[PDB]
């Protein structure tokens, strides 16, 4: 850890650094009006980026946050197998992976992994 | 010297009068918007009075029919200013900004040539 840290700094120190001479080593002309003017093709934009973008995967989105929390539970499973009971561990762990299936098949089949319609 | 004809929009001067006053309406209630979404210098009180100043200029017109073009064009306008289709250049179009003037006295005329 604390050698990461530290080259972590250092990496963004440099990093950092490579702007800071791009900021001076670029070529300085006076900023108008229409040079930072947003880009959108030429001609000048209706609507600002900042308003409500409708979603259609909200669902996927929110499922991705639970199926995330299982990979929380399978990642152990290599680390203690040498350690534990087969028989648990082999049980369990089936009942897992099947258990993730039959969500997913679940889902698939009633068409809610499909995008909003 | 009459003749039958197809009407445009209307069939009454009244109508058509009735017609023209809603696009001021519509134009009058739709400066403020126009000022915040072009980037141009014009200010509400002045581009009022320019929307003012060109209703006049078709004061002498009589026909109904001439009447509903205008209200026809007007109103083409308007949805193309309601939405910003016309740009930052097309709207400062109405006040000839560039052209400087020119003078209209004989001498001063005849001094700067034709
Ligand atoms: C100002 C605040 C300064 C403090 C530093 C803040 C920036 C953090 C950058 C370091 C992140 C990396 C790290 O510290 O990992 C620590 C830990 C390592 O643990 P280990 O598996 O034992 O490996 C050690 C190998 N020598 O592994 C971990 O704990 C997980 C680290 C995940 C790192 C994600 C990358 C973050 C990048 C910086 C974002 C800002
Ligand atoms: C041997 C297993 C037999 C399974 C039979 C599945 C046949 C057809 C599968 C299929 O995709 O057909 C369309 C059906 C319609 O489902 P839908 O709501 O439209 O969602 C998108 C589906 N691609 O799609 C579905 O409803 C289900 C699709 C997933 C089924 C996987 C079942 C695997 C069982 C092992």
């Amino acid at each position: 850890m604390f050698s990461i840290i530290f080259i972590a700094l250092l990496i963004l120190l440099i990093t950092t650094i490579v702007m800071f001479l791009a900021s001076i080593l670029s070529k300085k002309a006076l900023i108008d009006r229409e040079k930072s003017s947003p880009f959108e093709c030429g001609f000048d934009p209706k609507s600002s980026s900042r308003l409500p973008f409708s979603l259609r995967f909200f669902l996927i989105t929110i499922i991705f946050l639970i199926f995330d929390v299982e990979i929380a539970l399978i990642l152990p499973m290599i680390i203690i197998m040498k350690y534990s009971n087969i028989m648990i561990w082999t049980i369990t762990s089936i009942i897992f992976i099947l258990i993730l299936l039959i969500g997913l098949y679940h889902e698939w089949n009633q068409g809610m992994l499909n995008w909003s319609n | 010297a009459v003749q039958q004809v197809r009407p445009i929009l209307s069939v009454d001067r009244e109508e058509a009068r009735k017609r023209a006053l809603n696009l001021y309406k519509a134009w009058y209630r739709q400066i403020p918007y126009i000022v915040m979404d072009y980037d141009i210098p014009m200010t509400v009180e002045q581009c009022r009075d320019k929307l003012r100043e060109e209703f006049v200029k078709h004061r002498n017109v009589t026909d109904i029919r001439v009447i509903d073009m205008l209200v026809i064009k007007g109103q083409m306008e308007l949805k193309e200013s309601v939405e910003i289709w016309k740009q930052k250049g097309h709207i400062m179009r109405y006040w000839k900004e560039s052209q400087d003037p020119k003078p209209t006295d004989f001498l001063s005329k005849f001094i700067q040539g034709v």
